[PDB]
DNA sequence: GGAAGCCACATCCTCT
DNA sequence: CAGAGGATGTGGCTTC
């Protein structure tokens, strides 16, 4: 059915199998898109928009800045952070989640 | 009536002393108007006199506008990029109230002036569950 | 039964 | 390009 971008990313980030093109940095709810093109490809495939690329997917993320859902991490290419309360929404502390996903600290 | 830059650009208000731009019957909210909304004064109104516009109807006693205030200059108050943020309701339009801040103040109205919508004029068309389960519920919320 | 509304993007653009 | 935001068109869905 209907899916929002932040929710899609959230699906990928909770699937160990996707950690090669998208993953958690290790600092709270921050995450990095190591392969933007791949993420855009799947996003395009999910929404049925063949011509979808990162250039456009990023515009969607920028719409969240004002809505306090996702913020950009300054200076770090392809790095954003969920700024909404994912703990209340999912019931897991950044660590518990990181554990279940076997997250290794990023820097 | 025919003291406007172009044909059918101005219309009369419920008051004999003022005229204002003709507004699109339906427009998209937060979108710049096709023409610059003006309020023309027939009588003598000093340069600098403020003019405001309020939109409203049964749905919205008052609707959020942007740039709804302009200064009168040479009998004309030219709003720069006036916009409508608040919607008017399905199949409904806003009445505009023009207040010209002379002393005493003067009110002019433009009834059923414009309908505002999000699209605007448009071309015809125990127990514990997992993440997948949690995410799915979250994706349906609304 | 649909035209008319809402919503969340999708597309396109601007600059260094 | 990456990346902030404005301007508009697009499609899925819902509501009088």
């Amino acid at each position: 059915g209907p899916i929002q971008l932040w929710q899609f990313l959230l699906e990928l980030l909770t699937d160990k199998s996707c950690q090669s093109f998208i993953s958690w940095t290790g600092d709270g709810w921050e995450f990095k898109l190591s392969d933007p093109d791949e993420v855009a490809r799947r996003w395009g495939k999910r929404k049925n928009k063949p011509k979808m690329n990162y250039e456009k997917l990023s515009r969607g993320l920028r719409y969240y800045y004002d809505k306090n859902i996702i913020h950009k991490t300054a200076g770090k290419r392809y790095v954003y952070r969920f700024v909404c309360d994912l703990q209340s929404l999912l019931g897991y502390t950044p660590e518990e989640l990181h554990a279940m996903l076997d997250v290794k600290p990023d820097a | 009536e025919v003291l406007a830059d172009h044909p059918g650009e101005l219309v009369r208000t419920d008051s004999p002393n003022f005229l204002c731009s003709v507004l699109p019957t339906h427009w998209r909210c937060n979108k710049t108007l096709p023409i610059a909304f003006k309020v023309v004064a027939l009588g003598d109104v000093p340069d600098g006199t403020l003019v405001t516009v309020m939109a409203g109807n049964d749905e919205n006693y008052s609707a959020e506008l942007r740039n709804a205030t302009a200064a009168m200059k040479n009998q004309v108050a030219r709003f720069n990029d006036l916009r409508f943020v608040g919607r008017s309701g399905r199949g409904k339009s806003f009445t505009l109230t023009i207040t010209v801040f002379t002393n005493p103040p003067q009110v002019a109205t433009y009834h059923r002036a414009i309908k505002i919508t999000v699209d605007g004029p448009r071309e015809p068309r125990p127990g514990s569950l997992s993440f997948s389960e949690r995410l799915s519920e979250l994706e349906q919320l609304r």
